[PDB]
RNA sequence: AAGCCAGAGGAAACUCUGGUGGAGGUCCGUAGCGGUCCUGACGUGCAAAUCGGUCGUCCGACCUGGGUAUAGGGGCGAAAG
RNA sequence: AGAUCUUGGUGGUAGUAGCAAAUAUUCAAACGAGAACUUUGAAGGCCGAAGUGGAGAAGGGUUCCAUGUGAACAGCAGUUGAACAUGGGUCAGUCGGUCCUGAGAGAUGGGCGAGCGCCGUUCCGAAGGGACGGGCGAUGGCCUCCGUUGCCCUCGGCCGAUCGAAAGGGAGUCGGGUUCAGAUCCCCGAAUCCGGAGUGGCGGAGAUGGGCGCCGCGAGGCGUCCAGUGCGGUAACGCGACCGAUCCCGGAGAAGCCGGCGGGAGCCCCGGGGAGAGUUCUCUUUUCUUUGUGAAGGGCAGGGCGCCCUGGAAUGGGUUCGCCCCGAGAGAGGGGCCCGUGCCUUGGAAAGCGUCGCGGUUCCGGCGGCGUCCGGUGAGCUCUCGCUGGCCCUUGAAAAUCCGGGGGAGAGGGUGUAAAUCUCGCGCCGGGCCGUACCCAUAUCCGCAGCAGGUCUCCAAGGUGAACAGCCUCUGGCAUGUUGGAACAAUGUAGGUAAGGGAAGUCGGCAAGCCGGAUCCGUAACUUCGGGAUAAGGAUUGGCUCUAAGGGCUGGGUCGGUCGCGGCCGGCGCCUAGCAGCCGACUUAGAACUGGUGCGGACCAGGGGAAUCCGACUGUUUAAUUAAAACAAAGCAUCGCGAAGGCCCG
């Protein structure tokens, strides 16, 4: 509730003791249940699997990206949205990336991200048509809709 | 309430150690033995009456036999 | 028999709105409505559950979508990218 | 005819002030508190939704006072998870670790060579 | 209301014992100057405290 | 309203007719909520804002209990200080 | 003597205004000094199940009940009272609180702060005080052997105290009787939940079989050896138990709104059989009332299944009101599971109820007779269960709590009337604390009051009718809303009618009036093609007697060739354009006759059209003079910001 983006629930296997470990990814579009995702530096370039930037192509294009190298995802996570990977330079381990907004951003090579477009497509090409809908739209959000001149 | 089937469980169930008391209910189509343990009130029905009579006078002794007429 | 000529789905929207945003919302609401083959067991039964969610109602796989259709261009054209820079990455 | 009333001191229509019409032996109408319905278990799996048969269905501290038998199925996984489901696993657990002892012996033979 | 804390119900109790009249016996006392009950409450006329 | 069935016409594209279906900040209209007009009643009142008839809406930005949060140059305001 | 002076008292007004919102009272009697108002009876009315009825939440706090009083109060009165006085009344393991978390509140660590303190709630903490497991030991002691205790090893993230719901989550109590006032709480009777049992309460299960030698006529006994943490079904799954820790996985708790169907109950309705009443001027085999079976078990219907087996489907088929379903296994046949609130049964008739009697214990859960029966209906209404859909840039709690599975560390006995163990049957003990009366509103609450205002819910009969509308009525309730009597002037307030004209009235058709339901026709400009639209306009409408149409259940044999006036196979025959009988709702269409043309006869119940301005619409707004063209809105456009950030608090 509150965001267009559908959310990816993830079971991965704790490597240390006997537990399974739930993640709430955000979808990228295309993956299905029963899909299995792979994170990680060897990890391959397919739709949902999380791997580090400065390992990507010059072109390729990513979900979920960090702003910083290691927090969660941060960058391109609203409906629809993505990041490009432009550039490398393996001395001082940058890579330079396009942003949703158009702006361009050098950030670490080891920052992860998710392979593909976020699912939630179009969400802003249909009219809302009704006050009613645009409150139940920001029901869900915040108190912030009705807004007086 | 539990219903007993046949006469012979009824016999246990009245010689055992927490039965209260036995009422016996004369019905138009039946006669109705009645016995009071800890738990459940258990009830035989007897179609004919030549058996019900021969289970009265085979009640154990040493527990009450109200009739409920 | 036809019964409308041209408003078809939104004619529960009525007269309001104005005709270029109900001719706009039309096709939207039509794909959003719509079936689409399930591409893992064939049927024609994946639906849309919530925006971004298409759930088969056969074999009951759950995908992540567009808001209104099934798979969107951009997503499709990032899928055939991304294999072939999988494809150029390796040899 | 007779109208009713509430027997409890909750006088709103709310989940757990569910009633139903009963007639006692003094012939009148009357409420009885009914309890609310229960629900079978789902399958672990977490795909086939329909829930598991052979299990009674009944609120969660009722199953403290039934027997074992009342809340599981003889069988491996059962009163947890479905039948379809526990064959697809057992196949899926026996492929895998023969495609497993396929692919050793794939390797083997392909060492054989320098 | 009929759903009442041990404090309200003990505060009520006290109020209902000591709305009361006076004793008799107490104007034959020596230079009594009380004619009658001055703190006498009416449920309907004045409420309580609480 | 979409979806669906049948009949008919078409080379096709498709069209026409009759049903079915039951959408909608849809219409009339109770309860509820509101308060247009009579500039009615009352105006030392039943009432320090009420009453009668007439009215607006009545599946939704709907009505409402209780529990919580926001406190004075502060709050809260689909905005009238 | 003044200050609209302060406090207190008192006049005229003035026996005046007034005691006029919600139809309504009358007769007789009783008590009593006293009766328009009290009580009883009779009559006439009202609320009319969305109540003026029956019960709760909040709030009140004794107003509840009985008795007595007649000072004051109840704006008349009172013999009455929610007044006054004197007594009395609220009984719980299973109804709630209590427990859980929710939005949130809030300590500690830390940080800040002159300071009282406040910030913060996982953040800058050495934040686990627990554990069946193993060892060291103290033998504490019935020192067999198991219970104690201290230390060590091993395992152990609720990662955060605590509070937060008498409508959320939350195990398990029902039937009858009983008081002046209490009852799901007392009594009687039927159950049930949780916890406990160390010395183990009883059974049952585990679990008590095969092999070899011998003895023994056989059966059966002896010794040895070996098994034995259950069993059945192809399956779904079943059986009464059915060893097992840390640990892991899952389930239940645990989910919106709306639509359409179907099952079940309660109520309603219809036809009979009783029992008691009512009518009887005439008729009426008549009209009215009444005509039970709790929880918890067992059995069986019925409903549901996205459960299984056989088999393999196009000339596609199955199927719904709609849908929808099928080589990823349709149709068909045979099964399995779940729910079972319905029926039968134990409860259970002994109780209850209705009638007819008989005894008395001033006031008997008295005693007795009889009965408590058979059926039919349905787009009926209300609950409930289920199935299947639709809507969402809305996806509709959490946690206590309980359970299943995976794994197999371990434990158990040497073949014994055996062991560990047991979610099986029965048995034994306990369940503390607090609330519990009553009102719940035109008189027990708030509004200064017995104030036409305000205040959250549950149940819901008959007729008419589309209807929870309005109008009438039954069950239940009440006395007309803080007085009565007599009159019937003006002026009023509320309601009607009005010849002829028809807005000439007025700022202005303000107010009133017209129209109105249903059926059949017929409907324009304009339009965003959806609408406008009930456009506009016209016809019909009663009563009575009929006539058609729209359904459901059964059974269709050609027969003794024979004996289980009847049954198995078969020589033995052609409903196959479907008949025969029975049962059953409403609804529609048509016709005749008919009345002083009256018929949606009350009730219910749009006046319409042509344009201009503004706002798109729906929505909101100055509680108490402005509901609008104002605000909002979707749509459009612009701006800031990549987090060491934008905007904002502090
Ligand atoms: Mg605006
Ligand atoms: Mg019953
Ligand atoms: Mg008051
Ligand atoms: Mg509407
Ligand atoms: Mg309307
Ligand atoms: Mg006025
Ligand atoms: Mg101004
Ligand atoms: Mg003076
Ligand atoms: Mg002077
Ligand atoms: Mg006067
Ligand atoms: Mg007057
Ligand atoms: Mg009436
Ligand atoms: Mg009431
Ligand atoms: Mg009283
Ligand atoms: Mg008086
Ligand atoms: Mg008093
Ligand atoms: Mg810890
Ligand atoms: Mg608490
Ligand atoms: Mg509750
Ligand atoms: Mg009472
Ligand atoms: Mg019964
Ligand atoms: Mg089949
Ligand atoms: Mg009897
Ligand atoms: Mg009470
Ligand atoms: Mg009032
Ligand atoms: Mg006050
Ligand atoms: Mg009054
Ligand atoms: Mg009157
Ligand atoms: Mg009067
Ligand atoms: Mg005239
Ligand atoms: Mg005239
Ligand atoms: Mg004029
Ligand atoms: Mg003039
Ligand atoms: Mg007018
Ligand atoms: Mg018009
Ligand atoms: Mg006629
Ligand atoms: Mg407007
Ligand atoms: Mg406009
Ligand atoms: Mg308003
Ligand atoms: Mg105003
Ligand atoms: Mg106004
Ligand atoms: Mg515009
Ligand atoms: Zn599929
Ligand atoms: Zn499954």
């Amino acid at each position: 509730p509150g965001r267009g983006a559908p959310l990816a629930k993830v079971v991965f296997r704790d490597p240390y003791r006997f537990k399974k470990r739930t993640e709430l990814f955000i979808a990228a579009e295309g993956i299905h249940t029963g899909q299995f995702v792979y994170c990680g530096k060897k990890a391959q370039l397919n739709i949902g699997n999380v791997l580090p930037v400065g390992t990507m192509p010059e072109g390729t294009i990513v979900c979920c990206l960090e702003e910083k190298p290691g927090d969660r995802g941060k960058l391109a996570r609203a409906s629809g949205n993505y990041a490009t990977v432009i550039s490398h330079n393996p001395e001082t381990k940058k890579t330079r990336v396009k942003l949703p907004s158009g702006s361009k951003k050098v950030i670490s090579s080891a920052n992860r991200a998710v392979v593909g477009v976020v699912a939630g497509g179009g969400r802003i090409d249909k009219p809302i048509l009704k006050a009613g809908r645009a409150y139940h739209k920001y029901k869900a959000k915040r108190n912030c809709w009705p807004r007086v001149r | 309430p539990r219903k007993i089937e046949e006469i012979k469980d009824f016999l246990l169930t009245a010689r055992r150690k927490d039965a209260k008391s036995v009422k016996i209910k004369k019905n138009k189509d039946n006669v109705k033995f009645k016995v009071r343990c800890s738990r459940y009130l258990y009830t035989l029905v007897i179609t004919d009456k030549e058996k019900a009579e021969k289970l009265k006078q085979s009640l154990p002794p040493g527990l009450a036999v109200k009739e409920l007429k | 028999a036809k019964r409308t000529k041209k408003v078809g789905i939104v004619g529960k929207y009525g007269t309001r709105y104005g005709a270029s945003l109900r001719k706009m919302v039309k096709k939207i609401e039509i794909s959003q409505h719509a079936k689409y083959t399930c591409s893992f067991c064939g049927k024609t039964k994946m639906k849309r559950r919530a925006v971004g969610i298409w759930h088969c109602g056969s074999c009951m796989k759950t995908v992540a979508g567009g808001a209104w259709t099934y798979n969107t261009t951009s997503a499709v054209t990032v899928k055939s990218a991304i294999r072939r820079l999988k494809e150029l990455k390796d040899q | 005819v007779q109208r009713l009333t509430y027997r409890r001191r909750l006088s709103y229509n709310t989940a757990s002030n569910k009633t139903r019409l009963s007639r006692t032996p003094g012939n009148r109408i009357v409420y009885l508190y009914t309890k609310k319905v229960g629900k079978a278990p789902k399958s672990a799996c977490g795909v086939c939704p329909g829930r598991l048969r052979g299990v009674r269905a009944v609120r969660p501290k009722v199953l403290m006072r039934l027997s074992k038998t009342k809340k599981h199925v003889s069988r491996a996984y059962g009163g947890s998870m479905c039948a379809k489901c526990v064959r697809d696993r057992i196949k899926r657990a026996f492929l895998i670790e023969e495609q497993k002892i396929v692919v050793k012996v794939l390797k083997a033979q392909a060492q054989s060579q320098k | 209301s009929s759903h009442k804390t041990f404090r309200i119900k003990r505060f009520l109790a006290k109020k209902q014992k000591q709305n009361r009249p006076i004793p008799q016996w107490i104007r034959m006392k020596t230079g009594n100057k009380i004619r009658y009950n001055s703190k006498r409450r009416h449920w309907r006329r004045t409420k309580l405290g609480l």
